[PDB]
RNA sequence: GGCCUGCU
RNA sequence: AGUAGAAACAAGGCC
């Protein structure tokens, strides 16, 4: 109901009537991507610049009508101006600690079954052990390893289009996964995901990282295992050694 | 007695103390004002390296151009530009023999990619030139600019969506009498042929800042749109050539580059008998970009791309036609002060043409006196020779060319060489039997260079034995030498938000333990201060403090308000439980098992208004400029929280003649958050086709409210309103 | 914790040569009449108005800082302070 | 042929045909049949579609004109006549909310009663062929299929036809009636077999016009044309035409390689002039501490109090007199400044409770000394041209200054030791790995060797000093803002202590630019005479403010206590470097580490305990008249840390310019003594590149001898 | 005096 | 004045 009436109220309005009108599907990202907002060249610089003013952060209008103008003392939480091309309003950063301790609350038991990669880490850390410290020279030579430990062996596209399927069933298209490995990670992901309502768009992005396998050029002695690269700077120095067996071992 | 740093090298070698020859604490030098006359400068030494060339006017845009290819030899070690094109063909050719079938395959990938190619490739670029407003913005403003100019003149062809249709038109462009703009001040402006000629092979040039180590600054230029798709196509064909030898080490990373030197030099030191001697020169090119005409990389591609469809040619060869008829704009412009009348005044540099001499010093006086002659519209012709670096993968195959062209079977002698090039850098590794051996050698490569416009800097260039060397910061000693003063200025908060900062940080000190050999008790080091660092920067105290900031309260409440304190995140003043071993997780599921459940239900909550999110590319990749190099992106291990907010932007747009652009911007935004309802996948996936906005729109209207019946919370009444609003709005795109 | 004995100063002649010593148990300064105290060296550095003239020397092993003054005239009339770091000897008088 | 498609059927499906026909990029006018075949298949799809809704039941309602309501259901909803992309859109929707299975290829209609496709196809050829043969182009289907031929018959699989027969008759007659209108047209020559299924094209990207001039003007110089430069290269074969003008080119052209030998190197030579100036943004070695003891930690607290009741702490207080002018400005405008900077300290210990940041009046006095209103109006050129002052911006090398002693005493007491610790570490996680374990203990040695040093009070001073400079900029940016200089240390006996320099009084700071500067003016107590070293402190203004007596066994000294007074400068990146001077304690304590690390290689143990404790190896870390000294690993990272702190404070484009160019030729000297037969080619030009970085920067200047010196005692 | 902006 | 160093800041523009 509402999609399609924002979409009338916006055809009422003739300069955005024609730019739906004469604007094509492919350029979609250009247009998107069109700002007067140059990026960056010191960011350090500016977010130490900006957090000394008020109202630093910006935020969707939404925003004004959860979150009071004000806290106890009367220190202003968000402002109704808008920021330079867009809707959304410049806001202070206590706004955010306020929403972490009177913002309202929800079931975030799904995030681990989201951030898969993130909480295996943790898990795998969790129940290492550790042992004595050897020191003697180490002969770092330089290799090709994969760094990502849950790698489905798939490519970036190979496992693009299961991330739509798991994702935007409807968006695919032509494609209809052929490799059975394939069926078996949509069926999987599809049932574990089937209600959570993070943002599509992380939950591709995280379904990408995890599945995707991605490899990097690095300094190794030893190790050469997946799960024993993430800890490559625990486990091997310039004249030390630190014997380690993660949790999954 | 006085104490003395540099005495610490009597017994430290230099290289396992260079990290204290880095003084990369201090604010480095940044340039103040205008960059013309470092504009003007680098105009005149690039024609007057080549001042024995020929001069011709062009016919097209009138401006005078400087040929120098095939001119005189050389007679002195000055820099020259009087490339050989017969030489380098030969060189070229050499480069083939000693790797078959290069040039075919490496020509078959691009020809794949330059036909498949989309036109929204060109978005993923930084500032670039807009001619519409001759000034710099954002790549894809530039591109949409474009793009409506040109649909406005009738050049349609780009609608195919083809990068290659793009490029079509562009030229297609170029032989209209009569096109037409649009200023802001909106009015319609026209644009003769040889005008619009002008604008579209310019370059802006701009002044280079945050650049360490050296005490004078450099001017660095941008070119426009229209030519920045045929830079693509040759840098790509480059690229694939260059990743099939071994010699270059442009298109790699830095592990990469240190792995193959460590190859090459045993290769050479170990290979030589006890009789050939060996000697490692650590070499830098002076002048390397002025001394490379763009007429020599034409010849260049069109040897590569021989036995070749002639249109893949044609394409790969536009490129190098237009920047060797290319122009640079000056410049911002200089500013004058009267004290007398105490005031000041700012010219822009389109006058220096006809303005008078009397303002200008003598050195800008000369400058501007001997550059004139070359104005063309308030621009400059540089047709002798690169301006930065634009073509980069190109040069380092010349250069891989000359460093293959010594392995011995060309040589004819028993002398020969090798080593490793990336541009304006490289090692040259030389083995011969006598000390005789090696200076022939080296004088002949040096020689060879000669022959290809290519200089080397013997003022910053020095020869010794093999086993001792520098390349680009990295210096080899019987093995490489980590620095650690390199990467020093990326060890604060990054200045992306406060979880982005925090997992940048975190993941910095990881890398640098990992790659740049640091210490364990540094990084412990690193941690405490960049924790104190980051806590200072956002307000985001440990919360048992009594330090008194513009969020100590709310934090103060949340602490007194929370259980198991333990879990807060440093960002809402909490304890800090990283350590070397928790450098590689990222803080909110390191914190996840101390937080409580209201705590961490507001924290990651998808309705929060702070988190924003655009594009799949954009999710958790950071521009990081890195000290001593390039722009470059990393990807940090961050969770969404709603402390992930996106900071102001400049909001100065205000106050400009260009204040219409904001309303565009708002306009197109909600039409894409529209257009995302509508279209889940628009962002993962950059939509495809043909059709227009609404048609797609309306028509999954249709079918999802249709659908959503057939199982879901639509109704009849509701399935036939927006049937029927499906029709409005058709009929109101009617008319 | 340095107590500092001079010596060495009196009466010389224009284009004479004086020696003075400084025992500590650090520089040379001087006072003109009417004048600021100024710099003479220290130990090294030289004010201008002695440079190639006098010449300071430090003995680590004794503590003893000899300042050899050549080429004298009457515009190096003063009393001359030895200094070690701040702590002054009594001064001692050089009259040309 | 198209005249029939202008003339008989309905614009919505031509243009629909139209689009449908730009769908895969393949021209009108070269094969139209194609055009009218499909434009008949997707009318028949319409006709078929239309007239036919359905209600709650199944049992489809027909009506000749869909009445107002909201029963308007459509009983076939069409596939075809939109975009392949939208095509298959609706195709996943289907499966996915019908649970039905989904086909390869595109169907044409959707149904409910039988839940399920249709795919129609009307050919020229009879059906009981074209139905099979599109049955078997699709694979396994449970969609069912329906085609019409023009001679009238109908078919179907499972004797299926899924709605009214009347509508099938419709069907027919238009069927009928396009055979027999072609009748009075006459196109069975072709219409039967007009499209045998041709895909091909050729990409075209063709020089011509101006580029192609443009590409005649970008050869050799010996070219007319790019066609004949392109067939020369074609035919071009390597035949030795490098090593001909190789012979061919001047001799001259060399690279002969000069030794370098011990007695080869000359000394770096110094710019003569002036001697150099303090450049620091607060003093270093002559800085007075007033003291409270107070429990705060270092943010803990709120500053103007601690100010207060620190300066109430020394009694002796004396009406401010000149002592040394600063010699360009007005010093009774520094005077009258220090009065009201107390006056107004007095103002605020007097009112309820002391503000967390004061604002200060915009007198004359602070008016000239934080320059305002002397920035040259901004106007335009056409208005000021016929001045004859105006002129560029003093562009030229900055003026010359020769090195000063006061430099090096400087720096060596920035590496002295101190009666207090000067570093309070944040907290990490509990070690629980043993490397962690030996980590935290080399942590620990070090943060005992430096916190007692002057270069971490330096860090604490800089980075405090920026900071709220920077925030009162950004905050309170017109109206001039009074900040004192506090920094909090420790005793030995472990009581905390704070320290108040003196005051910063912040201008206007309306800082666009990274470049553009904020003017302030700065106080500092201090008991070091400025009467004895005069040409250090030529941008100071000093007065002689109070007495001091600290006990000494002397009687007590009771000496002067002056104010050194003065107006400096910052901007956007000085300020945010200057607040990141922590990172100089990691850059000293990684050299260090990693020196520990590098000679623990060796011996199979960690070597930390025994490098700081028995202190036997020794570096050489300075030089006496004796001889050069060595000192501990204590002593070299002390003086790595105030190495560093100097570069920071500092810093300059000279500094990063004498760096680059001496590090090159330390490399060469290097070579030289590890016996490696280094070589030059042009060793005047390197000298020349160094010694152009050496102008006035006292740092540089001081760095440039301590090379100097390197060299003399090295090169033997 | 009143209001706007701080990488445009 | 001061910062700084091959050109700039020492507020800008709009009424």
């Amino acid at each position: 109901m509402e999609r399609i009436k924002e979409l009338r109220d916006l055809m009422s309005q003739s300069r955005t009537r024609e730019i739906l009108t004469k604007t094509t599907v492919d350029h979609m990202a250009i247009i998107k991507k069109y700002t007067s907002g140059r990026q960056e060249k010191n960011p350090a610089l500016r977010m130490k610049w900006m957090m000394a003013m008020k109202y630093p952060i910006t935020a969707d209008k939404r925003i004004m009508e959860m979150i009071p103008e004000r806290n106890e003392q009367g220190q202003t939480l968000w402002s109704k101006t808008n920021d330079a091309g867009s809707d959304r309003v410049m806001v202070s950063p206590l706004a955010v600690t306020w929403w972490n301790r009177n913002g309202p609350t929800t079931s975030a038991v799904h995030y681990p079954k989201i951030y898969k990669t993130y909480f295996e880490k943790v898990e795998r850390l969790k129940h290492g052990t550790f042992g004595p410290v050897h020191f003697r020279n180490q002969v770092k030579i330089r290799r090709r390893v994969d760094i990502n430990p849950g790698h489905a062996d798939l490519s970036a596209k190979e496992a693009q289009d299961v991330i739509m399927e798991v994702v935007f069933p409807n968006e695919v298209g032509a494609r209809i996964l052929t490799s059975e490995s394939q069926l078996t990670i949509t069926k999987e992901k599809k049932e574990e995901l089937q209600d959570c309502k993070i943002s599509p768009l992380m939950v591709a992005y995280m379904l990408e990282r995890e599945l995707v396998r991605k490899t990097r050029f690095l300094p190794v002695a030893g190790g050469t295992s997946s799960v024993y690269i993430e800890v490559l700077h625990l486990t091997q120095g310039t004249c030390w050694e630190q014997m380690y067996t993660p949790g999954g071992e | 007695m006085d104490v003395n740093p540099t005495l610490l090298f009597l017994k430290v070698p230099a290289q396992n103390a260079i990290s204290t020859t880095f003084p990369y604490t201090g604010d480095p030098p940044y340039s103040h004002g205008t960059g013309t006359g470092y504009t003007m400068d680098t105009v005149n030494r690039t024609h007057q390296y080549s001042e024995k060339g020929r001069w011709t006017t062009n016919t097209e845009t009138g401006a005078p151009q400087l040929n120098p290819i095939d001119g005189p030899l050389p007679e002195d070690n000055e820099p020259s530009g009087y490339a050989q094109t017969d030489c380098v063909l030969e060189a070229m050719a050499f480069l083939e023999e000693s790797h078959p079938g290069i040039f075919e395959n490496s020509c078959l990938e691009t020809m794949e990619v330059v036909q498949q190619t989309r036109v929204d490739k060109l978005t993923q670029g930084r500032q670039t030139y807009d001619w519409t407003l001759n000034r710099n913005q954002p790549a894809a403003t530039a591109l949409a600019n474009t793009i409506e100019v040109f649909r406005s003149n009738g050049l349609t062809a780009n609608e195919s969506g083809r990068l290659i249709d793009f490029l079509k038109d562009v030229m297609e462009s170029m032989d209209k009498e009569e096109m037409e703009i649009t200023t802001h001040f909106k009015k319609k402006q026209r644009l003769n042929k040889r005008s619009y000629l002008i604008r579209a092979l310019t370059l802006n040039t701009m002044t280079k800042d945050a650049e360490r180590g050296k005490l004078k600054r450099r001017a660095i230029a941008t070119p426009g749109m229209q030519i920045r798709g045929f830079v693509y196509f040759v840098e790509t064909l480059a690229r694939s050539i260059c990743e099939k030898l071994e010699q270059s080490g442009l298109p790699v990373g830095g592990n990469e580059k240190k792995a193959k030197l460590a190859n090459v030099v045993r290769k050479m030191m170990t290979n030589s008998q006890d009789t050939e001697l060996s000697f490692t020169i650590t070499g830098d090119n002076t002048k390397w970009n002025e001394n490379q005409n763009p007429r020599m990389f034409l010849a260049m591609i069109t040897y590569i791309t021989r036995n070749q469809p002639e249109w893949f040619r044609n394409v790969l060869s536009i490129a190098p036609i237009m920047f060797s008829n290319k122009m640079a704009r000056l410049g911002k412009g200089y500013m004058f002060e009267s004290k007398s009348m105490k005031l000041r005044t700012q010219i822009p540099a389109e006058m220096l043409a006809s303005i008078d001499l009397k303002y200008f010093n003598d050195s800008t006086r000369k400058k501007i006196e001997k550059i004139r002659p070359l104005l063309i519209d308030g621009t400059a012709s540089l047709s002798p020779g690169m301006m930065m670096g634009m073509f980069n993968m190109l040069s380092t195959v010349l250069g891989v060319s000359i460093l293959n062209l010594g392995q011995k079977r060309y040589t004819k002698t028993t002398y020969w060489w090798d080593g490793l090039q990336s541009s304006d850098d490289f090692a040259l590794i030389v083995n011969a039997p006598n000390h005789e051996g090696i200076q022939a050698g080296v004088d002949r490569f040096y020689r060879t260079c000669k022959l290809l416009g290519i200089n080397m800097s013997k003022k910053k260039s020095y020869i010794n034995r093999t086993g001792t060397f520098e390349f680009t910061s990295f210096f080899y000693r019987y093995g490489f030498v980590a620095n650690f003063s390199m990467e020093l200025p990326s060890f604060g908060v990054s200045g992306i938000n406060e979880s982005a900062d925090m997992s940048i940080g975190v993941t910095v000190i990881k890398n640098n333990m990992i790659n740049n050999d640091l210490g364990p008790a540094t990084a412990q080091m690193a941690l405490q201060l960049f924790i104190k660092d980051y806590r200072y920067t956002y307000r985001c105290h440990r919360g048992d403090t009594q330090i008194q900031t513009r969020r100590s309260f709310e934090i103060k409440k949340l602490w007194e308000q929370t259980r198991s304190k333990a879990g807060l995140l440093v960002s809402d003043g909490g304890p800090n439980l990283y350590n070397i071993r928790n450098l590689h997780i990222p803080e909110v599921c390191l914190k996840w098992e101390l937080m409580d459940e209201d705590y961490q239900g507001r924290l990651c909550n998808p309705l929060n208004p702070f988190v924003s999110h655009k594009e799949i590319e954009s999710v958790n990749n950071a521009v990081m400029m890195p000290a001593h190099g390039p722009a470059k992106n990393m990807e940090y291990d961050a969770v969404a929280t709603t402390h992930s907010w996106i900071p102001k932007r400049n909001r100065s747009i205000l106050n400009t003649s260009q204040r219409g652009i904001l309303e565009d911007e708002q306009m197109y935004q909600k039409c894409c958050n529209l257009f995302e309802k509508f279209f889940p996948s628009s962002s993962y996936r950059r939509p495809v086709g043909i059709s227009s906005m609404v048609e797609a729109m309306v028509s999954r209207a249709r079918i999802d409210a249709r659908i959503d019946f057939e199982s879901g919370r639509i109704k009849k009444e509701e399935f036939a309103e927006i049937m029927k609003i499906c029709s409005t709005i058709e009929e109101l795109r009617r008319q | 914790q340095v107590q500092l004995q001079e010596s060495g100063g009196g009466l010389v002649q224009p284009g004479g040569s004086l020696r003075l010593s400084c025992t500590a148990s650090v520089g040379w300064y001087r006072q003109i009449s009417g004048k600021e105290r100024e710099l003479v060296a220290r130990i090294t550095d030289y004010s201008d108005s002695v440079k190639g003239r006098f010449t300071i020397t430090r003995d680590n092993t004794k503590n003893t800082v000899y300042l050899q003054m050549n080429s004298l005239k009457r515009g190096d009339t003063a009393v001359y302070y030895c200094n070690a770091e701040h702590i002054w000897g009594q001064g001692t008088q050089v009259t040309v | 042929m198209e005249d029939f498609v202008r003339q008989c059927f309905n614009p919505m499906i031509v243009e629909l045909a139209e689009k449908a026909m730009k769908e895969y990029g393949e021209d009108l006018k070269i094969e139209t049949n194609k055009f009218a075949a499909i434009c008949t298949h997707l009318e028949v799809c319409f006709m078929y579609s239309d007239f036919h809704f359905i209600n709650e039941r199944g049992e489809s309602i027909i009506v000749e004109s869909g009445d107002p309501n909201a029963l308007l259901k459509h009983r076939f909803e069409i596939i075809e006549g939109r975009d392949r992309t939208m095509a298959w859109t609706v195709v996943n929707s289907i499966c996915n909310t019908t649970g039905a299975e989904k086909p390869k290829f595109l169907p044409d209609l959707y149904d409910y009663k039988e839940n399920r496709f249709i795919e129609i196809g009307v050919t020229r050829r009879e059906v009981h062929i074209y139905y099979l043969e599109k049955a078997n182009k699709i694979k396994s289907e449970k969609t069912h299929i329906h085609i019409f031929s023009f001679t009238g018959e109908e078919m179907a699989t499972k004797a299926d036809y899924t709605l009214d027969e009347e509508s099938r008759a419709r069907i027919k007659t238009r069927l009928f009636t396009i055979r027999q209108e072609m009748a009075s047209r006459g196109l069975w020559d072709s219409f039967r077999q007009s499209e045998r299924g041709e895909e091909t094209i050729e990409e075209r990207f063709e020089i011509t016009g101006t580029m192609r001039r443009l590409a005649d003007q970008s050869l050799p110089p010996n070219f007319s044309s790019l066609e004949n430069f392109r067939a020369y290269v074609d035919g071009f074969e390597p035949n030795g035409y490098i090593e001909g003008k190789l012979s061919q080119m001047s001799k001259e052209v060399n690279a002969r390689i000069e030794p370098f030998l011990k007695t080869t190197p000359r000394p770096l030579r110094l710019p003569d002039g002036p001697p150099c100036s303090q450049r620091s943004k607060f003093l270093l070695m002559d800085a007075l501490k007033l003291s409270i003891e107070d429990p705060s930690h270092e943010g803990e607290g709120i500053p103007l109090y601690d100010a207060i009741k620190c300066m109430r702490t020394f009694f002796g207080w004396k009406e401010p007199n000149v002592v040394k002018p600063h010699e360009k400005g007005i010093n009774p405008n520094y005077l009258l400044a220090w009065k009201q900077v107390l006056a107004e300290l007095q103002d605020i210990e007097n009112e309820e409770k002391i503000p967390k940041t004061k604002n200060m009046k915009k007198t004359s006095q602070l008016k000239w000394a934080l320059g305002e209103n002397m920035a040259p109006e901004k106007v335009d050129f056409d208005d000021c041209k016929d001045v004859s002052d105006l002129k560029q911006y003093d562009s030229d090398e900055p003026e010359l200054r020769s090195l000063a002693s006061w430099i090096q005493s400087e720096f060596n007491k920035a590496c002295e030791l101190t009666d207090s610790s000067w570093i309070e570490l944040d907290e990490i996680g509990e070690d629980v790995a043993p490397i962690e374990h030996i980590a935290s203990m080399r942590r620990n040695y070090f943060t005992a060797e430096v916190s007692h040093c002057r270069a971490t009070e330096y860090i604490m001073k800089g980075v405090y000093i920026n900071t709220a400079l920077l925030n009162a900029s950004c905050a309170a940016m017109d109206d001039f803002q009074l900040i004192p200089m506090i920094s909090k240390c420790r005793t030995k006996e472990g009581r905390r202590k704070t320290n108040l320099y003196g005051f910063i009084i912040k201008g206007r700071s309306h800082l666009r630019n990274d470049t553009d500067v904020v003017n302030f003016v700065s106080m500092e107590f201090s008991l070091t005479d400025p009467r004895l070293e005069p040409h250090k402190w030529e941008k100071y203004c000093v007065l002689e403010i109070g007495d001091m007596l600290l006990r000494s066994a002397i009687g007590q000294v009771s000496r002067p206590m002056f104010l050194y007074v003065r107006t400096n400068g910052t901007s956007k990146i000085k300020m945010k470097w200057g607040m990141e001077m922590r990172r100089c304690l990691l850059q000293s304590l990684q050299q260090i580490e990693s020196m520990i690390e590098a000679e623990s290689s060796v011996k199979e143990k960690d070597m930390t305990k025994e490098f700081f404790e028995n202190k036997s190896e020794t570096w050489p870390i300075g030089e006496s008249p004796k001889g050069v000294e060595e000192g501990s690993i204590g002593k070299v990272c002390r003086t790595l840390l105030a190495k560093s702190v100097f570069n920071s404070l500092y810093a300059s484009p000279q500094l990063e310019g004498f760096s680059a160019e001496s590090r090159k030729l330390l490399l060469i000297v290097q070579a030289l003594r590890d016996n490696l037969e280094p070589g030059t080619f042009d060793l005047g030009g390197l000298y020349e590149a160094i010694e152009e970085c050496l102008i006035n920067d006292p740092w540089v200047l001081l760095n440039a001898s301590w090379f100097n010196s390197f060299l003399t005692h090295a090169l033997r």
